[PDB]
Parts: C-alpha cells; structure tokens; sequence
C-alpha cells in the first residue's frame, strides 16, 4: 500500500568499510535515484548516476544492476573500481554486473573536475539525441544550460581507440554532452549543480519537441542569439535543499544536511513542576 | 497491424512483455522524433548489422520480476516466483 | 469541596485504584478478580460464600475459577463491575457513595454505550450526586506538568498512542495495538513449556505473571544478546515456587517482552510499539512534531521492564528524521500516574463545573454524558 | 481511517499524489486565531486565497521548481504586495508562510519563516503594480505547451472561442538582459492601458487580474488554448490548412450570491480541494452543494 522506504539505512547496517565522507555521498546519491523515480524519468536500472568518492582513492558508488530506482537505498550501492572490479559491496544479494560503468569510466578518466554523472534515456531527451541539428535555444532553459558537445555513438566503448575520440570529443570544459541516439549526459563538480541542469535541459528539450511539432520548420521560430544572450549560492545548492526538506516533511529519512534552519522556533511555555526529560 | 495496432510473440511471458516493451519504448521514441524530421533531411540513423555486431535470468526475467515486487508492494498478492526473495540477505550471526 | 472529597477511582483492566482527591496516595490498590468455587465445601460451620471479590479471590487462589470483569479494555459481565464497585465502595474505603462525588477514567476510544451503560449503572444504582468521566491518557500528562506531548500507555487490557495538543486529545491520530501484559504473560507459559515447566489453570496464571514482574529485562540488542545467553549461563536465574520447588528461567528473560518490538512471535501481523508511536507521530500536521518528538511520555503497568526506556529511545531514533530532538521521559511511578493525574483534575475550583447533576442525568437519560462531557 | 501515509504513484507524474500527501498534512489555513497586531480580515482571507492558489497551481503541474512567482495586492492604503519567500516549494506553502513587502521589495512582514525574498524577481511583478493602479493579482506560469506557443514568430492564433474569450494579448519580447527601469518601461509600453493577457516570449506566461479569480480564469483560458493550439498548428502546417475563428464577429454574437464571470471555476475547484482535505477556509458563495436532507 505504500513504496515508501527509509532511504537511510546507514545505522541498521553497522557494517562494510568506509570512508570519511563516502557516508553522505551514498545517501546523497540515492536522494538524487528517489528524485529521478519521482518524476517519471526512469523507473528500471540502466546505471544512470555515478558519483565519485575521492580524488585519490576513486572507488565509485554505482547502483547494483536489477534494482528499480524505487528500490535503492543508501546501503544498496556498489563501490566499484575504475575498470569494473568490486571495491566493497553493500548488502543486496544480487549479481554484479559494471558493463554499464564502462560508459562513465572514460569520462572519470578524462576531466576529474567532475565527480558527478547523470545519464539520461528519456523520450524527449532520446530524440534532442536523434536530432541532427542538435538543441536550438529557443527557450530560456535552454540557454540556461550553456554549451554542449556532440559525440557519435556505436554503443561500445570497451575498444581502446573510442576512448580517444569520446574524450577528444567531450573538450576539455563541457559540463553537456549529448551521445547521438543514446539521450543525454550531464556532468557536475557535485550532484546538486549536475541535477538542476538535468531538469533544466530535460524542461529545454520538451519545450523544443512541442516547438518542432508545431512549427514545422526553424524559419517559423525566433532564436535568440548566443552572443546576445552571452549571499552566494551554489548552482544546485538552494534548490536540492528545498527538495531534501520536502522529503524529510514526508517522511523519507533524507540524511543531507541543512546549511541553515528552516523555522525559529519560539521558546514554548515552561513549567517548573516537570519532571527532568531524558533517559540519560 | 498496420493501422490496428502492435503484437508481440514469445517463447515465455518475460521474453514476450520484453519485446512489447521495447516495440512501445520504439513508438513513442519515433512519433516525437519524427516530427520535424523532412524526408531524408533531419535525421540520424544507426545501420542495424554493425550496430548488433557492436541464478542468471535471461531477458525480461529481471524485468517482469522488478514489476512484480513493484506490484507486491500495493498489496496485490500476486504469488510470481521470485528468484531473490529479498533484496537484502538475512542478517548475519552477531 | 472543603467538606467532602470527589472519590478518584481508577478502572484498570488489571488492577482497581481509588482515594481521595487531593491526597498524595490511593487509600486501596487490589486486583480486578473475581472467583467463584469450583469444589464442594463439605465443612458445615465454617462458612463459605457464593463468590470471592478482590484481594480475598487472590488468597485463595486453589479453589477458585478467576474471571476477569474487563476484556480486552471492553467489559463484558456488567454485573461483576456492580460487585467490583460494590466492593470498592463499601469494603476497601468504608465511605458511602451518596455524600461524595466520584472520579471515572476510560479508554480514549470506547463505544457510545459503554458509556451510557457507566452512567446509567453510577447514577440508577450507587445514586452518587456528581461523576465525571476522563480519558486514562490524558490525566497522565497532567500528571506529568505537561500539556503538549504524546503519551503511550499500555496496561492489561490494550495499548494506545495519543497525541495531546495543550489538552486537546486528536481522534485521528490515537492509535490502537493488542500487545497487553496479559499476552506477555500468555507467550511466557508457551515459551515455559519448552524447559519442561506445565502451567494450565487459571491459578497458576498469578505465579506466571509474578514470575513475569519478578525476572525479566529488555535487551538493547536481541542478536548479541542470544549469542551471550547461548554462550554463557550467567544470565539464569532461581525462582522458588509456592510449593517450594525451583525453577531456572535462563533464556526467556528477555525474550518475554520481546513481543511488544517484534509482534511476529504471537502471530499477530501489527507492526511494533515504535513503529507505532512514530506513525501516530507521522499523522500530526508538521508544525507540532518538533514539540513531539521533542517531548514523550511513557506510561502504564507494561512500561516498568528494566531497560525499555533506553531501547524505546534508539527504536525511536532510527525511524526519527535526522538531527532531531528525541527524548523520553519516563516516571518512577509511571502506573500509579493515571490516579495521580485524576487527584489533580479534581482538585481545582475551576473542575466544579465539570460536575453532572442529578437533575440534569434524571432529565435527560443516560445519553447526557456525552453532550456535557466531549 | 484507513488511509495510507502517503498515497501511492501512478505509472507518471508522481508529483500530484505526493504533493496531495502533503496537503493532507500540512493545513494552508495556517491561521487559527492566534495574536496578529497587523492583519485584518482581507489581509488574512487573502492570505488564505494566495496559499490556495500557490497549491491549487503546484497540483495541476502549472509549476517550474520555485523560478515562477505570484503576487498579490492587500489594498492597504500604501503598497504591501504578499509574494512567497523564496526557496519553499509550492505545496510547502501556507498562509501564515507568505510574506508582504513593499513596491521596491523592501520586506515589511518577515512572515513566519527565515527565508528572504528575492530581489531580482520581484521586479518584473513591480514593473505591472507600477503600470496599473487597477490590477491586484499577477501570475506568472510556465508550461512547456504555453513556451511552445510564445516561442513561434505569430504567436497566438483565434482558432478556438476561448482565445476569442482572451481577448487582445500583450507581447513582450525577450530582452534577456534585464536592464531595470527602462525593461519596466518597455513592459508598460508593451502592456498598455488595457489587457488581461501577457506574453513573455520564450519564458512564461503572465496574467493579470483585479481579483484572484480573474487572474486564474484567464491563466486557465490561456493555457487550455495554447494546448489547443499546439495540435493543430503541427497538424495544419500552413494557413492552407487552417480554419482561423472572426473574432468580432464571434464576440458580436455570443454576447449578492450571483456568481462573477470566474468564480465559478475557483469556487468549484475550491470545493474538492476542500474535499481533499486542505481546509482552506474560503468563503463559499453557498455553504453546501446540495439541500439538507428532510
Ligand atoms: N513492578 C512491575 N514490574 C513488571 N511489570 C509490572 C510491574 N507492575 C505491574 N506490571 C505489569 O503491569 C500490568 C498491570 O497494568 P495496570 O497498570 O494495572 O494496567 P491499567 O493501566 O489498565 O491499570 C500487570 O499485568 C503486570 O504484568
């Protein structure tokens, strides 16, 4: 009657090996799964994200193959190696499948500066991959995104030579790429800023389907410029919290940290005659 | 079936929902692709031979099992038979 | 008021409490049993009554079939409560119940003509002057100085989670689950039959349930502490049987009140206490769940095992949202708490008008207490 | 009774039944009689209505993460527009959770949480009070059907009578650079004295009304139109192909507790959102919606 899981299962485990920080990037990356089942985006596992742990140790957190993104938890995800080999596994009584990994290992190998890759296989951004003439920016969302690279697909990539094209075709700053038939990639230095220009290209891509419909050609559409169109918050930051914070009033028990309070909390209305609370 | 809809034959009911599944995931990749697409003109195609050339569950197992504990979940008692029970192990001795 | 003291009586499913309002203590606490003899009495001069009530029924435990009045929270013999409350007004107190006012608990959920069936049995019968009936959850919070928080109570009969909201009680959100003292006490025979130990009469439940109050502790952790009471025999301990044999109680200790966390054991499909508090938690509105996480109560004659109070707060700890403010606060007299509250509620000025009169139950039937109690 | 914790997910679009779980906890009639030494009786039931409307608009999907914003007008004697702070989502919004702020965005009621309001995107909101003494209520949308529709060169077509029930659309061509006061400028220029329909090309869609009703009546019309539109325009492929609707000659024939020309819809919509359980406190025309049984 209900699909709703904990999605922190960190403290029932009380097991594996573990790194300093990797206990927040699990639950961080397993938030990212949830968001992505929630808006229909996908529902089987096809690998989409990949999150990197340390600059020096690698060891990537993937998703094991055969669970739906509903299903993923923190204490599901894989630590992988670089080539495919088992890091650490979690507990999820599956077999270990890395074939899907090989597509973002290429890109751990090219720019480090990433250490968060989503993948996508929608429709809409399924067939902005099919079209030949790539993402016009007729929208705002769409210049919102930035730039993009375009990159031919054969659907391998465990040959040594396609590894130099893929990489020669990504440039050395592109944070977009878009695999001809094959959707979308996008590519962040964290997962917040890599989901909102997720959401922001998949919104720029159904608004440019529904365009192309309609229209029926460029020449009955207006395209802004590019060069015309040319405290502090991170790219992702203040977005993925209010994200987080609706969860948490749901109910999932969402382990990310709030850099700030929501609410005051007035001081209540205090009574001397009560008993001293706490079990100690 | 031209202008009457889409079949899909299998050897087993996983293999078969799988075909479906990827015949449909097809159609509404090609209706909205097609759209803006002229004749020959604004197009990407993929050549099908060297493209192809480019426990374990054969194909649509892993798929119609991960529906059926989908619908296990709203409480539909379905009884299909699960090769993993659970996703996690028991847990150990302690 | 200052010449006569409203009666605080409190009907638990298991045990009977009354005194008088204002005071500190209840002048009588005493099992709610009743038994009737199952032997002919052959000794002609001796005298031997038609049926036992109270602490009387409880020492002569051999010869008699103990019956309880209140089943599972829901009463089901009303003419054993008229002896129950005859025998508490005139043996226990010696006090009539024509010059005083008296004090009623109950279930936070109960069925309209529990109720009515109450009043019309205080009123037609005893013809007290003036009765009130509270809710048994909410008196403990007064007892606790508190007005806002979420109280668990769990006594012989049945065990409910409120949420009280400055002294408003939620009907959406009280929850309801079948893990009693008596089940516990049930589970302890059918886990005592694996020893080589036999106990079937309804006398020996007594020994059970004194075995029960005696030896039993919660574990922090189930899996490590099997693994420590297979490996060792530190854990078992020596009880002297009325009868004067000796019994080794080992493993079971801890796995008596196991079933309250885990209700899988008694065959029962419910989810655990804490499950329970924390969706009866989840079914609030946000605003006030930081005032309730932030503030329980435990209360009731099942919530005195050494060593629930720190597994209650790790139980709830792991369900909680991260960095919440989670404490329980737990009495030392935590089932003595629902009379204490009841004392208080009586003790104001402002209570009196609380008070349904004769006149008013004599004009309006047994239905009024609904419409002058909400 | 009975009810789940959280309503299970259809196949797509997991945000309406999640948005509706929420909603059944969190009441947008925050207000319950607590001390309020600045609120009146219109402020707070305006209150109520904009936390209606934020939800009503997040439970269609009308909504684009927190980038969109809704003003409304308390009519004090000097300015005082309520907007949502920025950074809550739509279906955590309440009606104690709004906040009022002047005509420049300087905040006058810090409301009842932390988070500030934005600056930049109040403007665009404050260039329309400027322009107009007599609007009260601006919404500004952004569905992927309407930036289809402001993202072709002719805009939009009287194909439908619900385009000709529009009337003349204001269009706002996308400058991009936000240039402040003369964009406000340009923007009053664009709108003009009289017009219930914006467009804000490539970006959004913005309506404008005297009353909260209004503005969603035209919202609504607009946006069933341009996905009226969308179809049939891809279909037609030119105007060969194209029946276009007379607009005058169409609008020279078609034309208390009595209802206005859009309360109907927001009372109707207000009645099973109340259903749902929101307990929204709006004030209905008419209490119940059938006879009391005899
Ligand atoms: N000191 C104790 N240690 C352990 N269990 C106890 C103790 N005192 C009472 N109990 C348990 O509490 C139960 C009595 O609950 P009680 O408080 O009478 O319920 P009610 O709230 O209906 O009055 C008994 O069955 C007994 O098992």
């Amino acid at each position: 009657f209900s699909m709703m899981t904990p999605i922190n299962d960190l403290h029932t485990a009380d097991s594996l090996n573990l790194a300093k920080g990797e206990r927040l990037m699990r639950c961080k990356i397993s938030s990212v799964y949830r968001l992505l089942d929630l808006y229909g985006w996908a529902q089987l596992s096809d690998t989409y994200v990949t999150l990197r742990v340390s600059k020096e140790q690698d060891h990537f957190l993937i998703s094991p193959k055969g669970v739906s993104c509903s299903e993923v938890t923190a204490s599901s995800l894989i630590k992988v190696n670089i080539l495919g080999e088992v890091v650490e596994k979690g507990s999820s009584c599956f077999p270990v499948d890395t074939t899907g990994f090989c597509l973002h290992s290429a890109i751990y190998a090219a720019r480090p500066d990433v250490r968060c890759i989503i993948h996508l296989h929608t429709p809409a951004t399924a067939a902005v991959s099919a079209m030949k003439w790539g993402l016009l920016p007729v929208s705002h969302n769409a210049l919102l995104v930035g730039d993009m690279a375009y990159f031919d697909f054969n659907g391998e990539m465990e040959q040594e030579a396609d590894r130099i094209n893929l990489q020669k075709c990504l440039g050395p700053t592109c944070k977009i790429l878009v695999l001809r038939n094959h959707g979308v990639v996008a590519l962040g230095d964290t997962v917040e800023e890599a989901f909102y220009k997720v959401f922001h290209l998949q919104a720029a891509c159904e608004i440019q389907v529904s365009a192309l419909s309609s229209a029926g050609g460029v020449e009955n559409l207006i395209l802004l410029e590019q060069e015309k169109h040319r405290q502090k918050s991170r790219l992702g930051e203040h977005e993925f919290e209010a994200l987080m914070r609706m969860l948490d009033n749901l109910g999932y028990r969402t382990g990310y940290p709030y850099r700030y309070p929501l609410v005051q909390e007035k001081t209540k209305h205090k009574s001397e005659v009560e008993i001293p609370a706490t079990v100690t | 079936l031209r202008n009457h809809g889409l079949v899909s034959v299998g050897e087993s009911v996983e293999e078969a929902f799988y075909y479906i599944h990827n015949l449909v995931v097809a159609c509404e990749i090609q209706v909205r692709t097609l759209a803006s697409a002229g004749g020959p003109d604004n197009l990407v195609l993929l050549d099908p031979g060297k493209y192809k050339a480019k426990p374990a569950w054969q194909i649509g197992e892993q798929e119609f099992e991960a529906l059926m504990r989908m619908l296990d979940n709203l409480g539909y008692r379905t009884g299909y038979p699960y090769r993993y029970p659970a996703l996690r192990e028991k847990s150990k001795k302690y | 008021d200052d010449d006569i003291a409203a009666l605080v009586v409190d009907n638990g499913s298991g045990m009977c409490k009354a005194g008088f309002a204002g005071d500190d203590a209840p002048r009588a606490v005493f099992p709610s049993i009743v038994g009737r003899p199952r032997h002919q009495g052959v000794m002609v001069g001796m005298g031997q009554k038609d049926s036992y009530v109270g602490d009387e029924a409880q020492s002569k435990r051999g010869i008699l079939t103990l019956k309880y009045p209140i089943e599972h929270g829901i009463v089901t013999n009303w003419d054993d409560m008229e002896k129950i409350w005859h025998h508490t007004f005139y043996n226990e107190l010696r006090v009539a119940p024509e010059e005083h006012p008296v004090l009623l608990t109950e279930a936070p959920l109960n069925p309209k003509a529990n109720r009515e069936k109450m009043t019309q049995i205080m009123f037609e019968t005893f013809n007290t002057p003036a009765m009130y009936v509270a809710i048994q959850a909410v008196l403990s919070l007064y007892a606790s100085g508190r007005t806002t928080g979420i109280v668990m109570d769990s006594g012989d009969g049945v065990t409910h989670t409120v949420p009280i909201y400055e002294g408003y009680a939620l009907p959406h959100a009280i929850l309801r689950l079948d893990l009693a003292g008596r089940d516990l006490t049930d589970y302890l025979m059918k886990i005592l039959t694996e020893r080589g130990y036999s106990f079937t009469t309804t006398a020996e439940r007594e020994i059970v349930r004194d075995i029960k109050e005696k030896l039993c502790y919660v574990a922090l952790d189930f899996e490590q502490e099997m693994a420590t009471a297979a490996s060792s025999s530190s854990l078992e301990k020596s009880y002297e049987l009325p009868d004067g044999q000796v019994i080794t109680i080992g493993n079971e200790r801890f796995r008596c009140p196991e079933a309250l966390f885990q209700p899988s054991f008694l065959g029962m499909e419910s989810c655990g206490i804490h499950e329970t508090t924390f969706n009866s938690i989840m079914k609030c509105d946000v605003d006030i769940r930081k005032d309730l996480y932030a503030n329980t109560v435990l209360s009731g004659g099942t919530t005195m095992y050494p060593g629930i109070a720190d597994r209650m707060q790790k139980e709830i700890t792991a369900l909680a949202p991260s960095t919440m403010k989670i404490k329980i606060i737990a009495p030392p007299e935590r089932k003595y708490s629902v009379w204490i509250g009841g004392s208080i509620l009586a003790s104001l000025s402002t209570f009196q008008q609380m008070w349904i009169s004769k006149q008013e139950y004599d004009e309006s039937g047994p239905s009024i207490v609904h419409r002058k109690c909400f | 009774t009975n009810v789940p914790n959280v309503y299970p997910a259809a196949p797509q679009g997991g945000m309406a039944a999640l948005n509706m779980s929420l909603g059944m906890v969190t009441p947008v009639n925050d207000l319950r009689g607590s001390d309020s030494i600045a609120y009146d009786k219109g402020e707070k039931l305006l209150r109520c209505k904009l936390a209606a409307l934020y939800r009503l608009a997040d439970l269609f999907g009308w909504s684009h993460l927190i980038y969109n914003h809704i003003t409304t007008r308390v009519s004090s004697e000097q300015e005082h527009f309520l907007i949502v702070p920025f950074g809550l989502l739509y279906s955590e919004v309440t009606a104690s959770s709004l906040v009022k702020i002047n005509l420049q965005g300087d905040v006058v009621d810090r409301g009842s949480t932390n988070l500030g309001v934005n600056q930049a995107g109040f403007t665009l909101h404050s260039a329309v009070y400027a322009a107009r003494p007599d609007v009260k209520c601006v919404v500004h949308i952004h569905t992927p059907a309407g930036a289809a529709v402001s993202a072709m060169k002719c805009g939009l077509l009287p194909i439908s009578p619900e385009a000709l029930s529009l009337g003349e659309v204001a269009y706002h061509d996308y400058h991009g650079i936000l240039v402040d006061e003369e964009e406000k400028v340009l923007i009053q220029k664009n709108l003009g004295p009289k017009s219930k329909v914006l467009i804000l090309r490539n970006h959004g869609l913005v309506s404008v009304g005297e009353s909260v009703e209004e503005a969603f009546y035209y919202i609504h019309n607009l946006v069933v139109a341009c996905e009226i539109q969308v179809r049939t325009l891809a279909s037609a492929g030119g105007p060969d192909n194209l029946v276009l609707l007379d607009p005058g000659k169409y609008k020279a024939k078609s034309r208390p507790p009595a209802w206005q020309i859009g309360e109907q819809e927001f009372e109707a919509l207000m009645r099973m959102l109340d259903n749902l359980g929101y307990r929204t406190g709006y004030p209905y025309r008419y209490p119940a919606l059938r006879e009391k049984s005899k």
